[PDB]
């Protein structure tokens, strides 16, 4: 997240860090005690047996006893198209169920088909790079963004920060976009680099997949 | 670690066999990978940034240790917002025109 701010500790208890040997590589969202939701491109080219799902984290550079760590037992995709970056969503079933508490909570999802109009105010978040240069964040970052429909696609939810170089960056893929308390987006891709100030960031549109999500998580 | 790569230009490259250098287990982005591909395009064949923009097509394919591949268009300016473990890359094939 470029141009954001630190989140207050555990403000977003559905937020998930997906990790490999070298640490965080993607975000995700807890959508049931034993399911998290991320971008399909986050795991298409990785060994899913090696992925660790870290719940209840805040500062990735510290040992945090509030953390719960799971492996991925099964994945579910729904027609992912990596060339056109369409249907960029994956559900990861954990090898167990999270213990729900103040720090680990399940996110709420919108109704099937709900489409956000131009101008809706949202919040992005993640542990991605803090700038086009510089490295991943330690503390979870959040950023006020606005839904936009110009320079977008109907198959995406896109967001912009007016008149500033701010937006998602590398390592933010898979992270939720929260609008009116609901998870409306999964970070997918950027254009012309991070935080160009010109091209909106693109999110997979969660509301278009709710019937499928519900069939998997019951 | 060493990662082999190939460069094909107008279909008629593929003579040269050498490697790229990555840090073991380090997470990198596709913008990082783009810069490495553009660097070896220039040093190995003198194909500059200007040359890439003037080309009809310019792509590279990343082959991964899990058997999958990802095809990146060097002219699209699109980047997925993920990080990738450099140890998961098996090889890279670059194709200009
Ligand atoms: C569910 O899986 C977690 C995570 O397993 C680790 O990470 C996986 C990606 C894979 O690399 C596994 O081989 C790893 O063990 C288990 O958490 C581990 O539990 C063991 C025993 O309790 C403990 O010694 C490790 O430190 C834990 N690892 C981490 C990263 O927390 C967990 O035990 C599994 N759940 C059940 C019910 O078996
Ligand atoms: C920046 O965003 C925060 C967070 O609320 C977000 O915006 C909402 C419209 C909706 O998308 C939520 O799901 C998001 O999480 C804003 O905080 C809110 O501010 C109003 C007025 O001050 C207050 O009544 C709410 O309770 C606040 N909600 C929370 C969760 O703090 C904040 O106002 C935004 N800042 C700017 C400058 O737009």
């Amino acid at each position: 997240i470029v141009g954001g701010r630190r989140a207050r500790p555990h403000a977003w208890p559905f937020m998930v860090s997906l990790q490999l040997r070298g640490g965080h590589f993607c975000g995700a969202t807890l959508i049931a005690p034993n399911f998290v939701m991320s971008a399909a491109h986050c795991v298409a080219n990785v060994n899913v047996r090696a992925v660790r799902v870290v719940l209840g984290a805040h500062n990735l550079s510290r040992r945090e006893p509030t953390r719960q760590v799971f492996a991925v037992q099964r994945i579910f995709e729904n027609g992912y198209d990596p060339v056109n970056l369409l249907n960029d969503i994956v559900i990861l079933q954990l090898n167990g169920s999270a213990t729900i508490n103040a720090n680990v909570q399940v996110a709420q999802l919108p109704a099937q088909g709900r489409r956000l109009g131009n101008g809706v105010q949202c919040l992005a978040m993640g542990w991605g790079l803090l700038g086009r240069n510089r490295g991943i964040a330690s503390v979870l970052q959040e950023l006020n963004v606005t839904v936009v429909t110009s320079l977008c696609r109907r198959s995406n939810v896109c967001t912009l920060v007016r008149g500033r170089q701010a937006g998602v960056c590398f390592g933010d893929s898979g992270s939720p976009l929260v609008c009116n308390g609901l998870i409306h987006g999964i970070a997918s891709f950027v254009r012309g680099g991070c935080a160009s100030g010109l091209y909106p960031d693109a999110f997979a549109p969660v509301a278009q997949f709710v019937n499928w999500i519900d069939s998997i998580i019951q | 670690v060493q990662v082999p790569y190939t460069i094909t230009v107008n279909g008629t490259s593929q003579n040269i066999l050498s490697n790229l250098t990555f840090n073991k287990n380090q997470n990198i982005s596709y913008k990082d990978l783009e810069g490495k591909v553009k660097s070896v395009l220039e040093s190995n064949r003198g194909i500059t940034d200007v040359d890439l923009r003037l080309s009809k097509q310019a792509k590279y394919t990343v082959n991964f240790k899990n058997g999958t591949k990802k095809v990146i268009d060097l002219k699209s300016g699109i980047y997925t917002a993920n990080l990738i473990n450099s140890s998961d890359i098996k090889s890279i094939n670059i194709n200009v025109d």
